[PDB]
């Protein structure tokens, strides 16, 4: 019997499929990048995240300012704080500037939670 | 990856909302995503040969000869898109068909079976009926 | 009108041998344009300037081989003959941040006579001006008084051409009543933001505008007229400039409501080629527009705008006139007073301002046709 | 006839062939006519499957000259 398609199963293929790739020689545009994360932010599997912005990022991608903000306040919206401190995390790693609205509603949303 | 072949540059073709293999089967298709910012069409025309005449314009014109890169290398053009999404689903379609053609060749359940499986194109019911296909020993046997 | 050659920079010896021809035939006085690209190249090295005019000075021509220092020092060549105080006259526009550099060219005695349309410390500058899309009324104040002038000429750019004119008269000591007759008379230099009027409700306006701060400046001229809707006419020329197709198409699209994109010199490059290279500064392509014109329907853009094309520009120039409507403005850029449109290696004899004026005649016949032109494409009454 | 020409000179040969095939098969899921139009479709896939594969440019079947016959061979023609 053939298995039933579902927004989480084809995320975890494409996580598998752009390793395979990288590792392969092949390189994925920025916009194959943002596919693959916008299929994840219809799909809440906030777990994804941290690995998706991962590989974009080691590709030398960096995305827009909004489309941060998006996945953070997607985050909070599914109360995957969790998620959020990390992507977070590694953002001031990468040292591209996050937005001061992003920081104050985190920094708000870890105060609430404590 | 076991041989050491790594993907040549054919099987990593860019489309026109450049996308590759990574990312073409997620449906929206032929469509771009948001990227947080508007998209530079200006680099995008530079990087492509628009500044010496080496650009790939994509104009209709008549003869037989495809427009699109991908259908190099094949004998009549490339397979149409298909997503991942509908060929799970055509896939479903397709098993379901089988088990309907069996189960009319051998009360009230298998009456409502019979339209539960004309809806999908009591499924414990379903679960029961097994295909043989490719299966050469069952097939002999029944041949005696 | 002599028949002059189709060269854009006279050469110096064709300069003097009109300029005696004029003289031969009782000619008076002179206005000759004073391009950068003349003065570096030494063309009117031998021309006795009398009144030297500055107007402004905005880096634009791409074409000018120098820096912005010789782009400037250039200019200051004919300043720098301002020599005799009895005879020269200097005219600046001290709106620029320039100006002062060119009235210190020259003899410093020489007298200098200043207009500006926002600095009022200007000797010749506006009072209050109107304007529309069919005429500019302004109110100039000048050292002799005030004039009322009522202009053909569009958009605020114009002001300050007038107000020049009136400094040269002022500068001469022209009488203020042949200051008013004078600016008044001229309607419409040939393909400078040339108005194309038959009695209709809307501004149709011919310009030479072909490239992307050309276009740029153009755009904004017209929208501070206040129209209901920009429709605009433009192209590329053919195997050159092939780094202004998607800029020109993205500046198009993004200041005017409805764009319609046509040939403007092809030569020997296809005109569906250089329409595809348009098209892709805004992510379209030639076939994806066909795919939405076999559905009969060409959605608009992300800035709810919309764009037509036309590989024809006779057509394509008709069919904009053809859409135009009470208060708008259609703007016919790219060729100016050109007379030609160059497809293979002939030189087809074709005007933009014709098919303008020829267009606004018989559009009233096809409106009462039943013809639907209110977009691309046409519903006729017998098409569902 | 000349606009029939232009007709099959802009055709695109691979684009009738997956319109055929995704038509072929709505039908399928689904008296006298759907089985003759399913016999339709499968010619007209079959032509165009040719043509891409040949030489024989389907505009040809549209005539822009007349040969002539040799005078020998004509001394009703």
């Amino acid at each position: 019997t053939p298995r039933r398609w579902s927004q989480e199963w084809e995320v975890e293929l494409a996580i598998v499929l752009m390793a395979k790739v990288i590792e392969l020689g092949g390189v994925p545009t920025i916009g194959d990048c943002a596919v693959i994360l916008r299929a994840a932010i219809r799909a809440p599997m906030p777990s994804s995240f941290l690995k998706i912005l991962q590989t974009t990022h080691s590709l030398g991608y960096a995305f827009g300012s909004p489309l941060y903000d998006e996945i953070i306040t997607l985050c909070l919206d599914l109360g995957e704080l969790d998620a959020a401190i990390a992507i977070v995390a590694d953002m001031e790693t990468t040292g591209i500037t996050v937005p001061d609205q992003t920081l104050d509603k985190v920094i708000s949303a870890r105060q609430s939670n404590e | 990856r076991r041989d050491n072949q790594p993907i040549p540059p054919r099987a990593m073709i860019m489309s026109r909302k450049y996308r590759t293999l990574v990312s073409s089967w997620i449906e929206p298709l032929q469509e771009e995503a948001e990227l947080g910012y508007e998209i530079d069409y200006l680099a995008r025309y530079v990087e492509e040969g628009g500044l010496t005449g080496e650009r790939k314009r994509w104009v209709p014109r008549r003869g037989k000869t495809p427009l699109d890169p991908d259908a190099a290398g094949f004998i009549y053009s490339n397979p149409i898109e298909t997503s991942f999404k509908q060929r799970c689903l055509e896939d479903w379609k397709v098993h379901h068909r089988k088990l309907l053609r069996t189960l009319q060749s051998e009360e009230s359940d298998y009456m409502r079976v019979m339209e539960r499986l004309r809806n999908i194109i009591v499924d414990e019911l379903i679960c029961r009926i097994k295909l043989h296909e490719g299966d050469t020993e069952f097939w002999k046997r029944r041949f005696l | 009108k002599m028949d002059s050659p189709t060269t854009t920079s006279p050469d110096a010896v064709l300069v003097q041998s009109m300029m005696a021809k004029m003289l031969h035939n009782g000619t008076e006085a002179l206005v000759m344009e004073a391009s950068p690209q003349e003065l570096a190249s030494g063309k009117c090295d031998e021309v006795d300037f009398d009144i030297a005019v500055f107007t402004n000075l905005t880096r634009e021509d791409s074409d000018f081989r120098g820096t912005d220092e010789e782009y400037r020092d250039a200019e200051a060549k004919l300043f720098a003959r301002m020599v005799d105080p009895e005879r020269h006259r200097k005219v600046v526009n001290i709106d620029d941040p320039n100006a002062a550099f060119f009235v210190q060219q020259g003899n410093p005695d020489v007298p200098v006579v200043t207009f500006a349309m926002e600095n009022t410390k200007a000797d010749v500058h506006p009072l209050k001006f109107e304007l529309s899309l069919f005429e500019t009324q302004v109110l100039v104040n000048t050292p002799q008084g005030i004039l009322e002038i009522s202009s053909g000429l569009l958009g605020r750019h114009n002001i300050y051409n007038i107000l020049a004119a009136v400094a040269v008269g002022i500068a001469v000591g022209a009488p203020l009543e042949d200051i008013v007759r004078g600016v008044e008379e001229v309607d419409a230099v040939p393909g400078r933001c040339e108005l194309i009027d038959e009695e209709q409700a809307f501004g149709v306006i011919v310009d030479h505008a072909n490239t992307p701060d050309g276009l740029s400046r153009l755009l904004d001229s017209v929208r501070e007229l206040k129209p209901r809707r920009i429709i605009t006419v433009i192209g590329c020329a053919g195997e050159n400039e092939r780094g202004k197709r998607p800029v020109m198409t993205k500046i198009a699209t993004e200041k005017s409501d409805v764009t319609m994109l046509t040939s403007d010199n092809p030569g020997n490059e296809d005109p569906l080629d250089i329409l595809d290279d348009m098209l892709s500064g805004i992510g379209w392509t030639m076939q994806e527009y066909l795919k939405h014109g076999e559905h009969d329907y060409y959605p608009p853009l992300s800035n709810g705008h919309r764009l037509f094309l036309h590989d024809v520009r006779r057509v394509a120039v008709r069919c904009a006139v053809a859409m135009g409507e009470e208060g708008d403005m259609v703007v016919v850029a790219g060729k100016g007073h050109e007379s030609y449109q160059l497809e293979g290696d002939k030189k087809e004899f074709y005007d933009d301002r014709e098919e303008c004026r020829e267009a606004l005649q018989y559009v009233d016949e096809l409106h009462q046709a039943g013809i639907d032109t209110s977009e691309f494409p046409w519903r006729l009454p017998e098409s569902h | 006839a000349g606009a029939i020409r232009e007709q099959l000179a802009d055709l695109d040969l691979r684009i009738i062939i997956e319109n055929s095939l995704v038509e072929w098969k709505q039908l399928g899921e689904e008296d006298r006519k759907i089985v003759r139009r399913k016999d339709f479709l499968v010619r007209r896939m079959e032509l165009a499957k040719h043509f891409i594969r040949t030489n024989i440019e389907p505009e040809w079947m549209v005539l822009c000259l007349l040969p002539v016959l040799p005078p020998e061979l004509r001394p009703d023609i």
